[PDB]
């Protein structure tokens, strides 16, 4: 939601008339693992991930 | 109202309709979000 | 939100690829009669000196 | 964020009329070292 | 119908329409009014649903003169002939009996701001329609005041647009050209001034340029509008190369390619030569190195480069070079890097004990001894005085015994001090090539 508010913040920005659309594919091959680590982890976080 | 380190984040794949003209900007800011991939395509071809 | 992400998708759709090959079309078929015209003025020239 | 946009081609002839005129002028700068090395023996001499 | 000329409906195109059929009213009580005839009456309760009929509308707009009834049967009329459901009837409404159009034309040229535009779509539909042309009518809407003033209302975009793609579209008609440039000294600086600033505001863009490119497929008005107004002309370039929507750098590219084109004998190559002196060749260049999604645009930007690069011969022609010399102001133009491009000039230069070095020095010696090396005109050429010097004199050495004895070694000293950053640049490189040569 936020990435798609931002691309029409822009878009409107741009000026480019054309609305910008997406959508969720079928994720049927393996997405990557992501972690929100803060400051306060990211050292534990990347050292377990190692 | 986001994830956390609990376990790996919920995932997504998400189609990206850019129009053609507007490409340079959006890609611009979608790089500039610090927030996306992109999944390796139409790599079958030399550099 | 898919209804509105369906509507949303089409109208953009829709903006992006109907509304721009029209008028993309319109502009090529209008610059087509002024070649066209153009061009018959230069068959009607060398007609025209021919016929001279 | 100020994106570039047709700045991007400014940048390209901008560092390629750099590159023009500095190589031109460091040319000029050692052909001159050059050219003052030569006569400072020579003016030292008589 | 023979057209549609919706234009897109953009904004208050479409809504004061929809918000005058909302105010819709009967009017049954007109009619007891006396306002309106019975005929009146039954035109208005027809028209309140969302052939003989289009007589009745136009002598109540006529007569009844309340100018309320006159926008509401404005708002119907409008819909009525851009509704498709009875649209062909509706253009044949004038199709069939067209001697009422001069008549609905004295009705479209009425009304307030809001309502003018309301009338002026219904009267373009039937204008721009094949059955009738109408270019007296065509005239006399070039001739209101209203609308005119309404398109030269830049500030009001949103319904400066309702008037632009009006006259686009009506300007469509190539009979109606001629005399769409002949009031044009009127209209053409506002939409030059729309391109100047720069979906209203993009579709403006659009649709404005498709006017001046529609009007300049005629050359002999391309040679006027590229003479007249050549400062827009110039900056159209630079609006194709700032141009976010692929749709207007195409009509940009088009417009400057039309009017370059062969035709236009007047400037045929004249217009050509004088774009390439407004730093247009490496603009030119640059958009040949972009990478535009449209064949018809990469083709045009393609025509253009080659255009451009015939028109670069101006260089190759010492012929050129001696005229600018006979000229008492040189330009930068590509006669300046004649030499390097063409080595053979040198010759020339050198015949005549040194002819061509002599009329340069004297050149640049009239524009020292008269200083004014602050004003722009005179420091373009005396940069590019100096920069054809240091060009021929480090191409022939023996011509600094020519420079020295006009004083003009010295001279090139005392100007390497100029005031202006770029001819003291072009000053230090002179010098440095006459030193760095003479010191073999």
């Amino acid at each position: 939601a936020t990435l798609q508010a931002r691309l029409g913040e822009m878009i409107a920005r741009l000026g480019i008339d054309v609305p910008s659309i997406i959508q969720v594919l079928d994720t049927n091959h393996t997405p990557p693992t992501f972690h929100r680590t803060n400051k306060f982890t990211a050292g534990f976080q990347s050292i377990c991930d190692c | 109202k986001e994830e956390a380190i609990f376990r790996s984040a919920e995932m997504a794949l998400v189609q990206f309709y850019i129009p053609q003209e507007i490409s340079r900007d959006s890609a611009y800011t979608l790089g500039q979000l610090g927030l996306v991939q992109f999944r390796d395509l139409n790599s079958k071809v030399r550099a | 939100l898919t209804p509105n992400q369906v509507n949303d998708e089409l109208n953009k759709m829709q903006a992006f690829i109907r509304k721009e090959a029209e008028e993309k079309a319109k502009e090529i078929q209008l610059k087509a009669d002024q070649e066209y015209e153009i061009e018959k003025t230069n068959i009607v020239r060398n007609e025209t000196n021919n016929i001279d | 964020v100020p994106p570039s946009g047709s700045v991007i081609d400014d940048y390209v002839r901008n560092a390629s009329y750099l590159e023009e005129r500095l190589i031109q002028m460091e040319d000029a700068t050692d052909q001159i070292e050059v050219q003052k090395n030569d006569l400072e023996q020579y003016r030292f001499i008589l | 119908m023979g057209a549609t000329k919706i234009l897109m409906d953009s904004t208050h195109f479409n809504e004061i329409r929809s918000i005058i059929r909302s105010r819709s009213v009967a009017w049954d009580a007109l009619a007891r009014s006396e306002e309106l005839s019975e005929i009146d009456a039954s035109t208005a309760k027809a028209l309140e649903s969302i052939g003989k009929t289009l007589i009745p509308l136009i002598h109540l707009l006529s007569t009844s003169d309340n100018e309320d009834c006159k926008k509401s049967v404005q708002n119907l009329i409008a819909e009525l002939l851009s509704s498709d459901k009875y649209g062909d009837d509706t253009v044949k409404f004038f199709q069939e009996d067209p001697k009422q159009l001069e008549q609905l034309f004295d009705v479209s040229l009425k009304g307030d701001f809001q309502t003018v535009l309301i009338s002026g779509f219904n009267v373009v539909s039937l204008l721009v329609q094949n059955g009738l042309h109408n270019v007296k009518l065509v005239e006399k809407l070039l001739k209101n005041n209203n609308l005119i003033n309404i398109l030269q209302n830049i500030e009001q975009m949103d319904t400066c647009y309702v008037c632009i793609r009006l006259l686009q579209e009506l300007a469509v008609i190539p009979e109606y050209r001629d005399v769409i440039w002949l009031h044009e000294k009127k209209f053409m600086p506002t939409l030059f001034k729309i391109l100047q600033r720069a979906h209203l505001g993009i579709q403006l863009q659009y649709h404005s340029l498709l006017l001046i490119w529609l009007l300049t497929f005629n050359p002999v008005f391309a040679n006027e509008l590229v003479q007249k107004y050549l400062s827009d002309f110039l900056d159209l370039l630079k609006l194709v190369k700032i141009t976010i929507k692929e749709k207007v750098s195409r009509l940009c590219i088009s417009i400057i390619l039309q009017c370059c084109s062969t035709r236009v004998k007047q400037h045929k190559k004249v217009i050509k030569q004088l774009l390439l002196l407004g730093n247009a060749l490496p603009t030119v260049q640059s958009l040949s190195e972009r990478k535009y999604s449209d064949e018809e645009l990469r083709q045009d930007i393609s025509n253009l480069k080659e255009i451009l690069e015939n028109e670069y011969q101006e260089l190759t022609s010492f012929d050129e070079y001696v005229a600018e010399l006979d000229s008492k102001l040189l330009c930068w133009s590509p006669p300046h890097v004649d030499n390097g491009f063409w080595s053979d000039n040198i010759d020339e230069f050198k015949k005549d004990n040194y002819k061509i070095f002599r009329q340069l020095i004297e050149l640049l010696q009239a524009k020292v001894r008269n200083g004014d090396v602050n004003a722009k005109q005179e420091k373009i050429i005396i940069q590019v005085a100096l920069n054809d010097i240091t060009h021929v004199v480090e191409l022939l050495p023996e011509s600094i015994d020519v420079l020295d004895k006009t004083g003009g070694k010295a001279d090139i000293m005392e100007l390497l001090n100029h005031s202006d950053s770029r001819v003291k640049y072009e000053a230090l490189k002179a010098t440095q090539a006459i030193i760095g040569y003479t010191f073999k």
